[PDB]
RNA sequence: AAAUCUUUCUCAC
RNA sequence: GUGAGUAAAUUUGG
């Protein structure tokens, strides 16, 4: 009759509610942990427990050994995703007599961040704790390591390590009319969102899944789902340019509008996909390919989209590609998002303010100083000081961004927006 | 799928049963209902026809799939559906009016705004309160951090021995020495033994602080591990006399005097009177049997204990040494002296805030931390951040915030910044 | 020591301070200046700057975040039984259910629903009206916070009304999607070093950096600011009747209630607070007491000290300063290119708890360490050396342990010393594994976890559901028997008994 | 007695 | 307010 006292004058109750009553009360112990440790030899139990039954039973854990070089640089947040369990496998899970909670707690998808000073050629992601050695996520096929390389070392003739065709191995995403096809070589499938769910003939195919976690859909069976058109033999023979770029956050190249190519084996990016010296680069590359839904904004999107339509009101054409890339850049795939700054209202508010400030992974950028042309065409300077400051270097002809002694005017300098250091042309 | 029509759901799935037996009708609402696994599409769900059924009102349509067949109640009182049999159904079960309450706005302005706005009104407002007039100047030289010690120094003075600080040396006598010396001071204070333990009992308290003067500081302290570890120990082991490879310690309950029926073990918040042996030549020495030595007592509670305990000595030296600028020598009183004075006695600074329990010493370099860092700071108020002798009370964190004080005025000195 | 630091040192390597003092003198000393300030004699709680060009998010539906409601920290429940007044310190789920049941209501969605639909103050919403409520809603209880490094004097925090929780949550999370939608550069949800990072891009196009810092934060707050911030975003009743609360707030001390009717207790609207100021104007990038603005002028330097006198946000004169080679906020330094300040930084020591969680944090802590530029690795090697011949010394008795096995640590018995390399990168018997950061919990851990749960009437298990349920749905004692019963039933015709522990990193490890 | 409203154990009427 | 006893921190850290 727990229930009439703990809810006494209720006959239901949230389930929270009652979750929240079954915890298992903890008292706080005052004596200190070495104390707790020695009572009653409860740590020298524990430990010849474990030595006897749980230690011979521990998987043994492979080794890493994958390593770059490394260079320190300026701190930075390094993003660790940790995918959480689809929905059919938590479900599967669940009927096969696992525990409810448990399954529950790993349904959710976790991203973590950490600083870290040390940066590798390609941006890699490092280990926890060996970023200053170089130990790489990343593991070690030629196609495979060039399909997620910005730059392949050697072109084979195939869209996946250049321009070209597609590869067995390589499969695509594409949007056509209010359907999405997916066509793997062998195999080709149609999906379509209903409500909250990506309905599809087959969802567990592969490309299935992909779709579904870049649309941010539950996968789900349908097979009264059929579209009329289909170019996916013509496009799959056919030839694209590859753009330079590393693999999005989903790991997948865009190849065309709301075009999407994917390599079997490369699941998830296992590098920076957006960094300083290659934002703009990014944003021209899908400067006309739809939404993207690879870059994580600071904030509101909604508002973010406000601003690059207030910058994207003036500005030159090369300006307005940018801006355009960045709001493509920002915007998820499939969701209710105006994110072409042509028939986007011009939102008032949004010129009101005087400086126009986007953070897009981490990286803040005044729209105002990309339409006068700053990250692109000229650096900014700010005088610091007049007098030299020791361990300074001078400043170059071309100066990155950072702090540099100019004998030419004695003064310490700031250098920002360079070009040197977000267009970098070579 | 919303709560609002979870009642409404309810009212359509009334002993409606299928297959001699089986409930026909199963509400996404209800926990018993639901299908285990079978992720949901609309507000109930049709196992005779095997169909997800989601209710509506007009010109409200519900993020739904399309499969799921939509029942319209319609504005005026009628329902429409596709499929007859809902439709029928609905009619029969919806014969009480079942309105769905609308949707609260977090805006919501409920009857009594204006009331409890008025309220409001009649209650006291602030003042404007004055504009404050900010001089930025310089930070503090040296001349001001030799004024802030010098005018703790002029306050508060110096003791004539090191006290318990003293202990972080060897006494001189042998482990049997050393507990009969502690021993037999706990006896000659009319210490209680009971149990084969000592106990410290009290009456009556003057409800006044103790007297708070700077401890000088010790040659070196060989012993801080040793001191720190036996300190970790007393937490529970109190009453009898520990026992380390140099040195040993008593730590003796401070329990009330009742009477006849009084406290006889100590209990979670019982306090501690730690009692060590140092070399002697000081008020405090304590003779038996040719053997001498000074007998230092330290007053703490049993969170003080605890967290004077937990610290690690070596690691942190080690860590400040990593990238530590040359320590000069300093004399009893932290004052720079080059011909007489001693580099180890910055380890006897370290154990001090070890046994610091207030930590002042990290407001201290915080306070130093951004006068390092800053080009102009506020006229007579940076200078006013190093005056924290109000925010502690005690011969120990007095010692460590005059020897906080004195780091940062030899900083100041020999390593200018 | 961390006065001859070459580089930057907050001297966090001790622990914080301790304390066992009740904390009447702080929330007393707290009402006192709060009651000063209202007075308008030290500082400014009069906010005078313009708020008008906030969008309003009236039109949003009322959503509540039941999680947030339930927890096992402290909160303050308040009885009347013969016309006094008892407030007892109780748990926040408890309190929450006691007010679900004086107040015949499912959910606290509910609750919130029937309060804003009542048509007056004194109409029954079961066992209480709204007009009690409030009553009761308007008294705090005080409590200590020490281990603060740098707070020499432990500081006060207040225990509220669990009505004043549910309405804070609203207002709260309103406020934080407006800052969110309105901010310059978003950072409420941000840390230390990703706020310090933002603010050195921010802050990078002016010469003078303004490391600032404000002084009684909480005190000069007051509710008039409060329904300001609220009313200009769309709180409604809402927030009327939470600024109504806050200014009649009452702290129970020892035995006394003291009125505190001048600014708030605590940080409880750290959001509503940051938007008094972010709401007029962008020059600013803040969050709570802590801004990092720059300038480029003196006018320009009396223009934000303009701003932030008209919006309540006193500049601490004693702590905050100005810097051109160098940016601090959150405790966290950085250079004006954005490289990490050199020196220990706020690098924090690892005091003794247990001869392997010792050894796991000290991991932690040093690969934190190497990740940044803080210290070389080859420093971070001969650190966690130093620390296993501690451990060592400390835990080496027969108390602790009785082996011998050369695998295990010298601390346990054994002869091994592992190396920081090689216990990063997976290269150690499987007994290190625990110790890695990434590796799985302690013996030390799992002990004292046990120890603490080992200490009535227990309601009917609620566990093993299944994943899809939402958990705001109703169950009455029949539907937990029954989903028990069911769920027995399938594990059963399963041949199983109690369900199997699921653990995702071993399953991740069998999946391939 | 001291880092001084702290050093405040239990049971029964 | 009176009386009575002495489950919890000592078992077990050099
Ligand atoms: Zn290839
Ligand atoms: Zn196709
Ligand atoms: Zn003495």
């Amino acid at each position: 009759s727990q229930f009439g006292k703990s809810f006494k004058g209720r006959t239901e109750v949230t389930i929270t509610e009652y979750r929240s009553h079954t915890v298992k009360d903890v008292h706080r112990s005052l004596l200190t942990a070495d104390k707790s440790l020695r009572k009653s030899f409860c740590f020298r139990n524990a430990l010849n427990q474990f030595l006897d039954k749980d230690l011979p039973l521990l998987p043994i854990r492979p080794k890493l050994e994958s390593r770059v070089a490394v260079k320190k640089s300026k701190l930075r947040s390094q993003l660790s995703f940790r995918p959480g369990l689809t929905q059919e496998e938590a479900i599967d899970l669940y009927n096969k007599g696992y525990d409810g909670d448990s399954v529950s707690g790993a349904l959710q998808d976790r991203v973590v961040n950490e600083p870290v000073a040390y940066s590798s050629a390609d941006n890699d992601k490092f280990h926890r704790g060996l970023a200053a050695l170089g130990y790489t996520l990343a593991d070690r096929d030629t196609c495979e390591s060039g399909f997620v390389r910005a730059i392949p070392t050697t072109p084979c003739g195939f869209i996946c390590c250049g321009p070209g065709s597609f590869k067995d191995s390589l499969g695509f995403v594409i949007k056509i009319g209010e359907f999405w096809h997916m066509y793997d070589g062998f195999q080709h499938f149609v999906a379509v969102e209903d409500a909250k769910f990506l309905a599809s003939k087959s969802p567990s195919f592969w490309l299935a899944k992909r779709l579904a976690k870049r649309l941010n859909l539950v996968p789900k069976e349908d097979p009264s789902v059929a579209a009329a058109e289909c170019p996916c033999k013509k496009v799959w023979e056919a030839s694209f340019a590859r753009a330079p770029t590393a693999l999005d956050p989903f790991g997948g190249r865009a190849f065309c509008d709301q075009g999407w190519v994917y390599h079997r084996d490369v699941g998830y990016a296992t590098a920076n996909h957006i960094s300083q010296e290659t934002l703009f680069q990014q944003a021209l590359s899908v400067r006309n390919l739809g939404p993207q839904g690879s870059a994580n904004v600071s904030g509101s999107i909604h508002t973010a989209l406000d601003r690059l339509r207030a910058a994207y009101s003036r500005g030159t054409p090369a300006s307005r590609s940018i801006l355009q890339g960045l709001a493509n850049l920002i915007t998820p795939v499939g969701e209710n998002f105006e994110c072409d700054l042509d028939k986007r209202k011009l939102n008032i508010k949004a010129l009101r303010s005087p400086e126009r400030y986007i953070t897009i992974e981490g990286l803040v950028v005044n729209l105002d100083d990309v339409v006068r042309g700053f990250y692109l065409d000229k650096a900014k300077v700010t005088v610091l000081s007049r007098s030299k400051w020791m361990g300074y270097e001078d400043l170059p002809q071309k100066p990155p961004n950072g702090t540099f002694y100019c004998r030419k005017r004695k003064a310490m300098l700031l250098i920002s927006c360079s070009p040197g250091t977000y267009a970098k042309k070579r | 799928m919303d709560s609002r029509f979870a009642q409404l759901t309810g009212v359509f799935c009334d002993d409606f049963t299928y297959s001699e037996g089986s409930r026909r009708f199963l509400s996404s609402y209800s926990t018993v209902e639901r299908r285990p696994g079978v992720p949901v599409e609309g507000d109930c769900y049709d196992c005779l026809k095997n169909k997800w059924i989601a209710f509506e009102l007009e010109g409200q349509p519900r993020k739904f799939p399309k499969a799921t067949v939509r029942c319209i109640l319609n504005n005026d009182a009628t329902y429409v559906c596709s499929e007859q049999e809902y439709q029928q159904i609905c009619k029969v079960q919806f014969k009480d009016y079942l309105e769905i309450d609308g949707v609260v706005k977090v805006g919501h302005k409920a009857s009594y705004d204006a009331e409890l706005r008025e309220r409001l009104l009649e209650l006291p407002h602030p003042k404007s309160g004055p504009k404050p007039r900010i001089e930025w100047v310089a930070p503090p030289r040296l001349a001001d951090i030799s004024k802030e010690t010098a005018e703790l120094k002029r306050q508060y003075g110096f003791f004539e021995c090191s006290k318990f600080l003293a202990c972080g040396e060897e006494c001189g006598l042998d482990q049997e020495a050393r507990e009969l010396i502690l021993n037999e001071y706990a006896r000659d204070r009319e210490f209680e033994f009971r149990n084969g333990g000592w106990i410290q009992r009290y009456t009556v308290a003057s409800h006044k602080p103790a007297t708070q003067k700077i401890l000088p500081l010790p040659a070196s302290a060989p012993l801080a591990r040793e001191l720190l570890m036996l300190i970790a120990r007393s937490t529970t082991q109190a009453g009898k006399v520990l026992h380390s490879d140099n040195t040993s310690i008593l730590a003796v309950p401070v329990m009330r005097d009742s009477g006849k029926h009084s406290k006889r073990r100590p209990t979670a918040s019982t306090h501690h009177l730690v009692v060590g042996l140092s070399k002697p030549g000081c008020e405090h020495d304590f003779e038996f049997d040719g053997y001498r030595a000074a007998v230092h007592v330290m007053h703490l509670d049993p969170k003080q204990s605890a967290n004077i305990g937990e610290q690690d000595f070596v690691s942190t030296r080690e860590i400040y040494k990593l990238d530590m600028l040359e320590l000069p020598p300093i004399s009893r009183k932290g004052d720079l002296d080059r011909a007489s004075g001693l580099e180890t006695r910055w380890d006897v600074i370290l154990l001090l805030e070890c046994l610091d329990s207030t930590r002042v010493s990290q407001a201290v370099a915080q306070h130093f931390n951004r006068h390092r860092l800053a080009l102009s700071v506020c006229k007579d108020e940076f200078r006013k951040g190093y005056q924290l002798a109000s925010e502690i009370r005690g011969t120990i964190p007095l010692s460590s915030l005059y020897y906080s004080l004195c780091a940062v005025r030899l900083r100041m000195t020999v390593h200018p910044f | 020591m961390w006065a001859f630091q070459e580089g930057v040192c907050k001297g966090n390597l001790l622990s914080g301070p301790t304390s066992m003092k009740a904390p009447d003198s702080a929330a007393r000393e707290s009402i006192d200046r709060a009651s000063e300030i209202m007075t308008g004699k030290s500082y400014n709680a009069v906010h005078t700057g313009d708020l008008s060009k906030l969008p309003n998010q009236g039109e949003s539906p009322l959503r509540i975040v039941d999680s947030d409601l339930y927890s096992e920290r402290s909160c303050c429940w308040v009885i009347e039984k013969e016309g006094r007044v008892v407030c007892k310190s109780t748990t926040l789920t408890r309190g929450m259910t006691s007010l679900l049941n004086t107040t015949k209501c499912s959910s606290p969605s509910e609750l919130i629903c029937k309060v804003l639909t009542v048509e007056s103050l004194s109409e029954k919403i079961g066992d209480t009206s709204v007009e009690e409520l409030l009553s009761h809603g308007r008294y705090f209880k005080c409590a200590l916070r020490d281990q603060e490094r740098g707070k020499p004097k432990s500081r006060a925090i207040f225990l509220s009304h669990p009505f004043f929780r549910l309405l804070s949550s609203v207002v709260e999370t309103h406020a934080r999607s407006v800052l969110s939608k309105v901010s310059a550069v978003y950072t409420a949800t941000a840390s230390a070093e990703q706020r310090a990072m933002m603010a050195a891009q921010v802050v990078e196009s002016r010469k003078h950096v303004l490391n600032g810092d404000c002084t009684k934060y909480n005190e000069a707050i007051d509710a008039d600011t409060l329904l300001k911030v609220w009313d200009a975003i769309g709180m409604g009743s809402i927030g009327v009747m939470l600024a109504y609360m806050v200014r009649r707030k009452c702290v129970l001390i020892k035995d006394t209630l003291v009125e505190c009717p001048g600014g708030m207790l605590m940080g409880m609207f750290n959001a509503t607070a940051t938007l008094a100021l972010q709401g007029t104007t962008d020059r600013f990038l803040s969050f709570s007491d802590d801004f990092i603005t720059s300038f480029n002028s003196p006018a320009e330097l009396r223009e934000i000290e303009d701003l932030l006198f008209a919006s309540c946000h006193n500049l601490s004169l004693k702590k905050s300063y100005i810097s051109v080679a160098s940016l601090e906020i959150n405790s966290c330094t950085l250079t004006r290119d954005g490289d990490l300040a050199t020196g220990l930084g706020c690098t924090a020591g690892v005091p003794f708890r247990g001869p392997l969680v010792t050894l796991k944090q000290t991991a932690a802590m040093l690969s934190g360490a190497v990740d940044s530029g803080v210290m070389p690795f080859h420093s971070a090697e001969r650190l966690f050396q130093i620390k296993q011949q501690e451990c060592a010394y400390r835990y080496n008795n027969p108390t602790y342990t009785t082996r011998n096995e050369d695998f295990l640590p010298t601390c346990l018995g054994g002869k091994t010393v592992i190396s920081f390399q090689s216990l990063l990168t997976w290269d150690c018997h499987p007994f290190w594994y625990q110790v890695h950061p990434d590796g799985p919990d302690t013996i030390d851990q799992k002990v004292l976890s046990v120890l603490a749960s080992k200490t009535r009437t227990r309601l009917e298990a609620l566990s093993d559901l299944d994943p899809l349920v939402p958990h705001r749905l109703l169950v009455s004692e029949s539907d937990v028997s029954k989903i028990r019963a069911a769920r027995q039933a399938h594990l059963k015709s399963l041949g199983l008994e109690q369900p199997t522990n699921f653990n995702y990193a071993i399953y991740k490890a069998v999946q391939p």
